[PDB]
RNA sequence: AUUGGCGAGAGACCGAUAGCGAACAAGUACAGUGAUGGAAAGAUGAAAAGAACUUUGAAAAGAGAGUGAAAAAGUACGUGA
RNA sequence: UCGAAUUUGGGUAUAGGGGCGAAAGACUAAUCGAACCAUCUAGUAGCUGGUUCCUGCCGAAGUUUCCCUCAGGAUAGCAGA
RNA sequence: GUGGAGGUCAGUGACGAAGCCUAGACCGUAAGGUCGGGUCGAACGGCCUCUAGUGCAGAUCUUGGUGGUAGUAGCAAAUAUUCAAAUGAGAACUUUGAAGACUGAAGUGGGGAAAGGUUCCACGUCAACAGCAGUUGGACGUGGGUUAGUCGAUCCUAAGAGAUGGGGAAGCUCCGUUUCAAAGGCCUGAUUUUAUGCAGGCCACCAUCGAAAGGGAAUCCGGUUAAGAUUCCGGAACCUGGAUAUGGAUUCUUCACGGUAACGUAACUGAAUGUGGAGACGUCGGCGCGAGCCCUGGGAGGAGUUAUCUUUUCUUCUUAACAGCUUAUCACCCCGGAAUUGGUUUAUCCGGAGAUGGGGUCUUAUGGCUGGAAGAGGCCAGCACCUUUGCUGGCUCCGGUGCGCUUGUGACGGCCCGUGAAAAUCCACAGGAAGGAAUAGUUUUCAUGCCAGGUCGUACUGAUAACCGCAGCAGGUCUCCAAGGUGAACAGCCUCUAGUUGAUAGAAUAAUGUAGAUAAGGGAAGUCGGCAAAAUAGAUCCGUAACUUCGGGAUAAGGAUUGGCU
RNA sequence: ACGAUCAACUUAGAACUGGUACGGACAAGGGGAAUCUGACUGUCUAAUUAAAACAUAGCAUUGCGAUGGUCAGAAAGUGAUGUUGACGCAAU
RNA sequence: UAUCUAGCGAAACCACAGCCAAGGGAACGGGCUUGGCAGAAUCAGCGGGGAAAGAAGACCCUGUUGAGCUUGACUCUAGUU
RNA sequence: AAACUUUCAACAACGGAUCUCUUGGUUCUCGCAUCGAUGAAGAACGCAGCGAAAUGCGAUACGUAAUGUGAAUUGCAGAAUUCCGUGAAUCAUCGAAUCUUUGAACGCACAUUGCGCCCCUUGGUAUUCCAGGGGGCAUGCCUGUUUGAGCGUCAUUU
């Protein structure tokens, strides 16, 4: 047999993200002392559309606290940020849309994104279009924070970890449908070469493991262990039910 | 050309007689030459390795 | 018109001109002859004539 | 080509000095074995493959 | 058709002459001569290849220096006139 | 110990389709983008004495003349199946 | 088909069990259901082809048995010396 | 019987060994042996033994050579050649002239990229190649030829490639590209001990390679050669780097004035350190404007036509870079304060966040005038009359038009789950370090003046002959400029400039073909099958069904008209 | 009420006329009733198959909150997604 | 185009070659046997035959020969738990 | 009967076999141990009065110097007492040199004949800019020198 086109795809070469007209990474200031302890105002610069990503940028230009330079933030934008906007990042800052505030600060209930998973880094969580997380609760004593995750799931972070109050912005999104074939390679001709996507039940056998048959079929079970070896896993892969819902499912 | 190769070949020695004889010379036996290879590729240069001859065998 | 060896450039074409023969040149332009060699066309001041200078050096 | 580098154009000279005919007063010499030029390579036949 | 219309789309080169060795081989975008392993410090020689060797082995080219060291061996690495 | 290097002495060895691939301007000419692949090709005569000169032809050459022991050795050259 | 999932140059990346594939086992230098080059390699064959002088004398077998044995061997037998 | 070895016959031989030829002879059943004749020119044989790379008809054997086929297949795409003279031994193919033609500006034209490598050009010249021929050639012999501060590489960075510090691997080497590193270079003015420490400050940056189509400092015309050219020559400019003198500019109010303002100028200090701009950017549509081309009138020359007609038909009348003044849609400023809402684009946008209006400011793409520059070039005339051919004359002027074509460009509009590079480099701005006061000086983003600008490429083809396809191959290979008519049209057909007239020809006109046509009556009965062919076809007008996702179907179907001239 | 001058092809209409011709060469759609099948535009077996095959938009399923999912490397303080974060990526 | 001429001029193939009927034969002869016959040298066509040419049948079988691919064959293995 | 076809001979062709040579190869034996950062092996480009190649050589370029021999080299030209001698030769030997651009390749690079930097020097009204000449600038590592860094640390000192 062949290696099979997931495997080669971990390689390289053709599958990297092609990210020639990205505006850099966006990411939140970084855990210095002003942001820890107090707040430090931020203007919004300018506004863009960033290739590949569905939610436009906010350049926020911060003076440096320990010299003349001014440092430019790229965030990512929140419905209602606009050009010309003061935005407060940091421990004291207020609860308006837009500021940066750590988890520990914001009451329950507070609906936030491009949350910082674990104080220090640079934002990690509920950052696509149109994204938040909400605040379900808080442990002082612990520093920790309950967390609602846009996949539902509930997550304890440090409350010392920071998050851009608001929503992502750039919702709604995925509501229209492309029509054309080209829309999608538009799309995706800024993303990272995985598109078309070639059916495997149409490869031949030495290509896919559905691959080969004088019909098109999978003909053993497509639902694939966790244990199996790279290059075996295609289809549903450690599957805990497959076939329609027909249930509520919750909301 | 003040001098000109037929006076720099006469001083070394070939008249134009003599030039003219060799070169005829040079050429005969480079087309003897050229007759020999052409007759001994002639056998074997038409031998294809992935020659696919349209009616197949 | 001079044949010059290859290592040389249009300063050093200059300076020899100058030096072997007591002329002034008003510029150099050379080239790599297609036989793989420098050919320099080395043109005097005003006050000197090449077809002196030509016949001095021994050609005519 | 037209822009060629001048590592070519060395090649190209050698090329050109090269391709001439025998010097015809070597043929008279003693125990001469040299009958013709046989690596005389000219454009129309055989390229320089540089 | 792959032959002769494919045979006149091609132009570029793939290989270049190489500064160690004077093959023209040297790989363009690999920046590798496939003959002599420049600009590898070590030539690119091989077992498998012994006509490979032959070709380039010692005793192929000038030996402007490893000629001489014969006659200065049987005279004992002397000095002086 | 030694199929490499340097210098020597030999053979119940091969004798130019043989013997190393190469007795020669052979790892040359040449093919391939490249790795690599890779030939063919020795002999006039003792000595060029390689045919002065005449003649037919536009010329190559031819016919005489001549050198040679021999052109039934004429640079296509020992023998010449 | 002809304004777009368009066409194309140049640069660049992916290299052989690997690439690349809008998926035909397609394309990967006229080579692809595993490229090209060299070496192991004079790979092995129960299979095919060939197997070079003369004369003289003797002169058969395709059967028994056992072999993953049935296009082949061992074994007796027939034959020569 | 063969190659070679030991022994022997004191073997044969330049008075001719070996070999080779020989419907000549002899011997053996045979393998073979012997002799004569011819050719030949330096070695060879018999016998007793030894030794083996030792005996050919085969192996689609290997190498080399040669046949019949056979003067046969054939040398038939790209419209097409013909006459005369010259040259020559020889002309269908060379040269000139004369015709007839084509490519027909998305050419057979004029340049380049990749590639080729001297094919470029001259003289000589035909052995071979030019699948005929050859005097001719991209062939053969010998030479000549490629001139750069401004055109490119060089410099920048792009997807990437790749050292160092590190870290893996037995190892060739692999990961990584600013990272768990003690990573250096700028401004100086300097100590005059000295090295490059420095007065010392600053910087914390992160090796390097990567584009001859991306970014980029600066050039044009005319002339010139056998072959060169934005490179040479004449003339005319600009840029960069560097010394720099003079003039101007600036001040005792030390580092300019004016305008309400947009902002103007010949200038008109300015470090560290930051900010900003340019570099820097999609695509389509229509609109405005410019350039070049196209069409056209007058007039100043030449040519053509002239039985007849034609105020005719064809042709020249051009202005480069660069510089001064001027010049613009947009944008902005001042006055003023709008409903009777107004201004306005082809396209609906704008106005109390200040419209219309009056008046100004700017960018100078761009055009105009002038300098360059008529002295050039062009077109004519006259006199010299081998002349570089010279000498001397004139004229080279004024307009018009447009959904014209190409291109540049401005202001807009549409599209995106696509919003359509980076860096070098240059500038400006904020700051106010430092420096300069009365001949005290500071500068020198102003004018003028001085010097230098290296290396490498530069010829030519770029294709039915210069590249790759085994070749002088109907194939393939990226791009720029693009006249007139018909016409919607860079469709098709004809022509202008330019370039070719190359592809073996001659004579006949059988069959079968290949390609192109037409066929009375019938109209798919042929055939697997309407395969192939034919029919319809452009434009204006009339008419237009089922079904439908309401968008289409649709040019449905189906009819009529079509010139010229006034 | 309104005068003078300059310059474009563009549409309609009417006569007259002709061997009733006139998109006069060139250029230049055959159409209708349906059925099978694939939505369509697009792509591939270079050199025997261009299709009903592939792709596609749409639909659905699966894994994953980074101490991760999928994948790569012999190893690494290694790497793709990832200049990413569930309106995402990955496998179908 | 074919055809004829001037010039130029190959390839496939070829055991020897080339008139039939029957017979027997490896069960379909050009040759063998018996008959029919049979007169030089040939040109343009022609497609009956030469079981015509092109390739050591790809269909099928055998090989104690493989390879692509699959699996719940046998035995292992990277990764992973 | 010619032509044609076939066989043979002679002569002439095509072809280069046979025979005879052999500055080559192969195999065996003996002896020796010597590459390179003092820049090797290898490569590119050039060098001769007249050479394309082979051979030789490196801008001192079929070579220079030294030593030996003792009159040539040779295809032509040229040189010709240069030859009873510090002296010809494509001689042999070889102990001094030259040794372009590269190459482990070494300032950085390279498909560039690209870009630096430092010292001495010379020219151009020049320490700074430009140009010519000369000499250098790799890495790992060792020993030593010099300058340093670290509350790692010892003592002294306010």
């Amino acid at each position: 047999g062949r290696v099979i086109r997931n495997q080669r795809k971990g390689a390289g070469s053709i599958f990297t993200s092609h990210t020639r007209l990205r505006q850099g990474a966006a990411k939140l200031r970084t855990l210095d002392y002003a942001e820890r302890h107090g707040y430090i105002r931020g203007i919004v610069k300018q506004i863009v559309h960033d290739s590949g990503r569905g939610a436009p940028l906010a350049k926020v230009v911060f003076r440096d606290p320990y010299k003349y330079r001014l440092r430019e933030e790229i965030f990512i934008a929140n419905e209602g940020v606009h050009t010309g906007q003061f935005i407060y990042a940091g421990k004291k800052a207020s609860l308006n849309v837009g500021n940066v505030l750590p988890l520990g600060s914001v009451p329950e209930g507070t609906i936030v994104s491009n949350v910082e998973e674990k104080p220090g880094d640079r934002g990690a969580l509920a950052r696509a279009s149109g994204n938040y997380v909400i605040i379900i609760g808080h442990n002082p004593d612990e520093n920790k924070t309950r967390v609602r995750l846009p996949s539902g799931a509930k997550k304890v972070i440090s409350s010392d970890a920071r998050g851009v109050i608001g929503v992502i912005a750039g919702g709604g999104r995925v509501d229209k449908p492309l029509l054309k074939a080209g829309r999608a390679f538009h799309k995706y001709r800024l993303k990272r070469n995985s598109w078309p996507k070639t059916r495997g039940v149409a490869m031949n056998p030495v290509d896919h493991p559905h691959g080969g048959g004088n019909h098109q079929h999978i003909g053993k079970a497509s639902t694939i262990s966790r244990g199996a070896v790279s290059g075996q896993k295609a289809g549903l892969i450690a599957a805990r039910r497959t076939g329609l819902l027909r249930g509520s499912q919750k909301t | 050309r003040t001098i000109t190769a037929a006076d720099r070949r006469m001083v070394s020695g070939v008249t134009e007689k003599q030039y003219k004889k060799g070169m005829k010379k040079m050429q005969q036996l480079e087309k003897n030459a050229i007759n020999t290879q052409i007759r001994r590729e002639i056998k074997r240069v038409n031998f294809q390795t992935h020659y696919r001859d349209e009616l197949l065998q | 018109v001079f044949q010059v060896s290859m290592k040389a450039n249009k300063y050093q074409i200059k300076k020899a001109v100058k030096e072997l023969y007591e002329v002034d040149v008003l510029k150099v332009n050379t080239l790599v002859r297609p036989n793989g060699t420098k050919k320099a066309y080395v043109r005097l001041t005003a006050d000197y004539d090449a077809l002196d200078i030509a016949n001095r050096i021994g050609y005519i | 080509a037209a822009q060629k580098s001048f590592r070519i154009k060395q090649k190209m000279a050698k090329a050109k000095k090269q391709n001439r005919p025998l010097p015809q007063w070597i043929r008279l010499r003693t125990n001469n074995t040299i009958r013709y030029n046989a690596k005389r390579r000219n454009w129309r036949r055989t390229k320089m493959n540089i | 058709g792959k032959g002769t219309p494919s045979f006149g789309k091609r132009h570029n080169k793939s290989h270049t002459l190489c500064n160690r060795c004077g093959r023209r081989s040297f790989h363009v975008q690999k920046k590798t001569c496939s003959s002599c392993g420049y600009p590898a410090a070590k030539t690119r020689s091989y077992n498998w290849g012994a006509k490979a060797k032959r070709r380039h082995t010692t005793g192929t080219g000038r030996m402007r220096y490893l000629k001489h060291v014969s006659r200065r061996f049987k005279n004992g690495f002397q000095t002086g006139s």
